[PDB]
């Protein structure tokens, strides 16, 4: 399995969380409340929400731009499996997490001065 | 009396209670039954009642994961209900005459009585029930600081969700997961029993293997598992630098 | 005269009367028959219902088509702390039960 | 054999009989009109129902008029009722759409507009065959 | 060595099977048969994988490859990915794309030098082709059917395509591809070739329906077997067809 | 006004999204497709006016040139400046990528 | 269809429990049993 | 010329390049010296409908599909893959090459840290902002009052 993500807000889509729809173009969206799937029923944008990702990426209050954010992609070449590979992957999982918590509360302070 | 068990008795069983104060429950008075012990003669099983005098008996060393058991509960009460949720009648037409939530017919044919086989209002919900045949998924010790974690999810957690179980609290205790529904309501004592009989399905010989467990809040459309994740999603807020 | 269109029963007879438990602790009404020749065990098991959840399941099933895929199932978690065993009641044989 | 497929796992039905669905195939009509479903059960007053992999009779109202007068076989291609497959996921598609089909479930145009359910996919090889996107 | 198979009593094996040079994909039942049969034919000499495709059983009409690479869609899951990886050595690239038509075996049909793609097909997706498969590709149409990779069966041999292509069209898809092509059908008259077969440079699995002048028609275009050329459709087996498919 | 208010969020009602829009105005293969997809003789005007802004048939020149006065257009078209809401985006407001080799 | 009472049902279910559940059942109640023994004798 | 006899002259046509190539095959050479399977003899290959059969039939038996995983430690294929963590997802962070760039991340973190990037930082003021926060409850009285009038 796998975590995705929110569409519309941008939240942690879990599995059986929300309500996917599919569109006759052949594109996917699947939106983790009811709340995010109604508001793209009644065509409101997500930019113009205050509080989805999207916004707060617009209006520059998320870190956008860091060496912490280059590590998670959506990998579609896949890598034979390997013990050691995801052990050292695991402990720089959470060496990044640190990492880029600490420079989160930076780059707030520096929105707060 | 021991011997007059071991030499006159056929059936023996243990009296047992609940430890109700590890639970999160108001209730101080626990819930005592009758347990039988099966196997053996009747002397093995008056000595094995007698060695459990005064001990605890964990969940772990009765039921066993990958086992199908019985779930025995009163089911939630729902008070006087009339015919159309009681029995599943159909509704008569709209502003039908002295009342459409009811049954058109009840005794249109002889003898003179309303019989017994006709669908009339009356209580719903609150019987005793016997459920059969579920699936044991999980046998967490409450010890186990991480008895939610799987071996593909290496997220260290319990069973409690954020904000924990709503109207009930948090599991602190060993817990049993069950596949489906059980008859009962939460904070309700619900009964475990072996199988009757030896089952003949496979699901039963299957083995469980547990990917992930869900551990968001119940409350509402909780999206994380853990408050670390939630802090880490959201960032930094202004109580925190208040703080 | 007949009912011209054939419609199963609502509801079943095999759970009347529809009326409250006389007992909140639900009761064994049967246990398992007892073989000798097996090692003693207990055959119950006391509980509190605590919620559900939410898993995803490793699925091996032959002949199913889940087989060898992951599916969400919903489950019950019942919180057990250990009982306490204090008591020990003898059961003989009568021709009235 | 009739037209119901084996190895169907429960969905949510959402277009009973007098559903009119659109046609997603180039065999000349432009909706299907849902008269009766393969495989529905007897019950009073139930009007039989059918989701997405299920062989329905219709008829045709907009299209050729050679197509008007007969009962064709159709298979249902999309729904908007939401539904849950076994990996937990609720979806729906934007319409409700289907295929014409012969009794033995092959397609009698030769193209597929628009997506395919997975449902649909799996059980008819030969809409496997003619869709362009299966989701 | 052209086979007659079914997958749990269907004809169409293309849908259930991907077949190249390097590799055979099966899809997974509740059965091992349609997995012995390949395995019968192809003793040890390539890797057979038992695969799901999104969760569903069409991976011969939702995949597309050669020998020196695979193509999956975007639905297709991590572990998924990670069993195809594993199950191939790595000589094979594999590679998620992005296509918005997900049906790869459909809309791509392909041999070691070059494909055949969908006229609709994104950019990114056509380079992406190129690169990890290492063959030149046409947009095409196959007697007026965009669906290229089920309405044709292509191998380094020949090709076996749409039994209304006209005779101009086989000639100029022939000079395309630099390979024989005859129109022909599978199992008794469908035209859906892709979906009704699979086929590499040393064997072919076609239905259990497929009838025996279809089956040496596909013997002779994809030279299975000792003896097998496509010149002896029309010298040797002229009259055998005429009777058939007149 | 909304002609039926109460069941505009069916999905029987629904209406062709900004960036399906966007699509059919960078490409005319995309409205073609769209087109296709319905029946000109049962068009207004047996589709000879259309406005890809507001993904819209009407009946006659006069008719569009009047609506293209009108706030809905103007709202559309100020909707299409700012720019669709897209998958792309959406990966991007949480900084996630994809990563092809 | 062969109804849940069916004779023929009954002793194919009969051979299951002898020959294939038996077995699997027997190990997990000496497992069992040997657990709660063990908290006995303690 | 009629309809039909276009079609069946159509199928008896066969095409050719013009130029005359042909495509380089890629048959490996252990295909010549494999040996037919045929059900009648002795010494056939067990195949996995053999061992299906042998193994509780159809619908029973449970195929192992890491059986066949190529690996470059063959104690690693019974392995479980990890997946989630910490709700993150670690197909996601898999990276051949993770060493160079967490490397990096260490070296740009040092020499931010020497820089005085994490770096944190008046009587008066706390005077005034009290006294301010005094007359803001002291406006709040003021309006209660009014309110209650
Ligand atoms: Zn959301």
């Amino acid at each position: 399995m796998r975590i995705e993500n929110c569409f519309f807000c941008g939240r942690p889509a879990w599995p059986s969380k929300g309500i996917t729809f599919m569109r006759n173009d052949g594109k996917a969206f699947r939106f983790c409340r009811s709340k995010c799937h109604k508001n793209f029923k009644m065509k409101r944008n997500p930019r113009k929400l205050k509080w989805t990702k999207a916004y707060r990426k617009n209006a520059g209050k998320e870190m956008v731009v860091d060496s912490t954010l280059q590590f998670a992609a959506r990998r579609n070449v896949p890598v034979r499996y390997n013990r050691e590979l995801w052990q050292k992957t695991l402990k720089a999982m959470e060496r990044i997490s640190e990492i880029r918590a600490r420079r989160e509360r930076v780059f707030y302070k520096k929105r707060m001065a | 009396e021991l011997e007059r068990i071991k030499k006159y008795c056929t059936v023996v069983r243990v009296l047992a209670h609940t430890q109700i104060r590890k639970t999160p429950l108001k209730q101080k008075k626990a819930h005592l039954m009758e347990i039988q012990i099966n196997g053996g003669s009747v002397a093995d099983k008056v000595e094995f009642g007698r060695s459990l005098f005064e001990k605890p008996v964990t969940i772990d060393t009765i039921f066993e994961k990958d086992e199908m058991i019985d779930v025995i509960a009163v089911t939630k009460g729902h008070g006087f209900v009339g015919v159309t949720a009681r029995w599943g009648t159909k509704k008569l037409p709209r502003k039908t005459h002295k009342g459409l939530r009811k049954v058109a017919c009840i005794g249109a044919w002889h003898p003179s009585h309303v019989q017994w086989t006709v669908a009339r209002a009356g209580q719903m919900g609150y019987h005793h029930r016997t459920s059969v045949n579920h699936k044991i998924y999980r046998i967490g010790k409450g010890d186990d600081e991480a008895n939610a974690s799987t071996e593909t999810d290496l997220t260290k957690k319990k069973i409690t969700p954020m904000g924990g179980f709503v109207r009930y609290g948090e599991v602190n205790n060993d817990y049993v997961m069950i596949k489906g529904s059980v008859p009962g309501v939460k904070k309700r004592i619900m009964t475990l029993r072996k199988s009757l009989f030896t089952h003949t399905s496979r699901k039963a010989l299957e083995k469980v293997e547990l990917k992930w467990i869900d551990t968001s809040s119940e409350f509402g459309h909780g999206a994380f598992q853990t408050a670390a994740e939630k802090k880490q999603f959201m960032g930094t807020l202004k109580k925190d630098l208040q703080t | 005269s007949h009912r011209k269109y054939e419609a199963p029963r609502h509801g079943s007879l095999a759970f009347l009367p529809r009326k409250r438990a006389a007992r909140h602790r639900g009761r064994v009404k049967s246990f398992p028959k007892d073989d000798p020749k097996k090692p003693v065990h207990l055959t119950a098991a006391m509980g509190y219902k605590a919620g559900m959840t939410t898993i995803v399941r490793d699925l091996d099933r032959p002949g199913a088509k889940a087989h060898k895929k992951e599916v969400v199932e919903a489950v019950t978690i019942i919180d057990c702390p250990p009982m306490v065993v204090v008591g020990l009641v003898g059961y003989i044989e009568t021709p009235r039960g | 054999k009739r037209g119901a497929p084996g190895g169907k796992l429960k969905m949510t039905l959402g277009l009973p009989v007098g559903a009119i669905m659109n046609c997603a195939d180039n065999s000349g009509a432009r909706n299907l009109y849902i008269i009766a479903v393969k495989g529905a059960g007897a019950r009073l007053n139930r009007l039989p129902a059918g989701g997405v992999g299920d062989m329905v009779m219709a008829t045709v109202k907009k299209g050729k008029p050679e197509l008007r007068k007969k009962v064709h076989p159709a298979v249902i291609v999309r729904q908007a009722k939401p539904w849950k497959r076994f990996d937990g996921v609720f979806l729906y598609f934007e319409d409700n759409a289907g295929v014409i089909v012969n009794p033995k479930g092959e397609m009698k145009g030769s193209a597929i507009t628009g997506p395919v359910g997975k449902e649909a996919a799996e059980l008819w090889p030969r809409i496997a065959s003619n869709a362009g996107v299966v989701m | 060595m052209a086979v007659r198979a079914q997958f749990e009593n269907s004809n169409e094996v293309g849908v259930f099977a991907t077949l190249t040079n390097s590799y055979c994909l099966v899809a997974l039942g509740a059965s091992e048969n349609f997995y012995s049969v390949f395995e019968a034919e192809l003793q040890d000499v390539i890797p057979i994988c038992r695969t799901t495709i999104a969760g569903t059983r069409i991976i011969g009409r939702l995949t597309a490859g050669n020998r020196k690479g695979l193509l999956v869609p975007t639905t297709t899951t991590d572990q998924e990915l990670q069993h195809l990886r594993n199950s191939l050595p790595d000589d094979i690239r594999i590679q998620r794309i992005e296509e918005r038509l997900s049906a790869l075996g459909n809309v791509i049909v392909c041999n070691d030098h070059t494909a055949l793609i969908h006229p609709d097909l994104e950019r990114e997706t056509e380079e992406i082709i190129a690169d990890v498969l290492g063959v030149e590709v046409f947009r095409q149409t196959i007697a007026d059917h965009v669906l290229v990779g089920s309405y044709m069966a292509l191998s380094n041999q020949g090709g076996l395509v749409h039994p209304k292509t006209s005779i101009q069209d086989q000639d100029e898809l022939s000079s395309l591809l630099g390979v024989p092509l005859v129109a022909g059908s599978v199992n008794r008259g469908s035209n859906v070739i892709g979906g009704g077969m699979v086929v590499n440079d040393w064997l072919a699995v076609t239905g259990l329906d497929t009838t025996a002048p279809e089956l040496s028609v596909i013997e002779s275009v994809f030279r299975l077997g000792e003896g097998a050329g496509p010149g002896a459709i029309n010298t040797s087996m002229k009259n055998t067809i005429v009777e058939s498919f007149y | 006004g909304v002609f039926a208010k109460r069941t505009m969020t069916k999905t029987r009602r629904r209406l062709r999204d900004l960036d399906q829009i966007e699509r059919d105005l960078r490409s005319p293969r995309h409205l073609q497709q769209y087109k296709e997809t319905k029946a000109a003789e049962d068009l207004p005007g047996l589709g000879l006016y259309y406005c890809i802004e507001c993904a819209k048939w009407f009946e006659s020149e006069t008719s569009l040139v009047g609506h293209r006065k009108g706030k809905p257009h103007k709202r559309r078209l100020k909707q299409l400046k700012e720019g669709a809401y897209t998958h792309e985006e959406a990966m991007a407001a949480i900084g996630y990528r994809i990563d092809n080799g | 269809a062969k109804s849940a009472r069916a004779s023929r049902i009954k002793e194919n279910h009969q051979r299951f429990k002898k020959n294939i559940a038996g077995p699997v059942e027997a190990a997990r109640l000496e497992r069992l049993s040997a657990k709660l023994m063990a908290i006995a004798q303690a | 010329i009629g309809t039909r006899l276009q079609e069946v002259m159509a199928r008896i046509h066969v095409a050719t390049p013009m130029d005359g190539t042909t495509r380089e095959t890629f048959i490996p050479e252990a295909v010549k010296n494999l040996k037919k399977y045929d059900k009648n003899d002795p010494n056939r290959r067990v195949l996995a409908r053999d061992i299906e059969e042998a193994n509780g039939g159809a619908g029973v038996f449970n195929v192992d599909l890491r059986k066949d995983w190529i690996l470059e430690n063959p104690e690693w294929k019974y392995d479980k893959i990890p997946e989630i963590f910490d709700g993150k997802n670690v197909y996601d962070y898999i990276d051949p090459d993770i060493d160079a760039k967490l490397q990096a991340l260490e070296e740009e973190e040092e020499r931010l840290e020497k820089e005085g990037f994490y770096d944190e930082d008046d009587e008066e003021e706390e005077e005034i902002l009290q006294k301010a926060e005094y007359i803001r409850e002291q406006h709040a009285l003021i309006r209660n009052e009014a309110k209650m009038r």
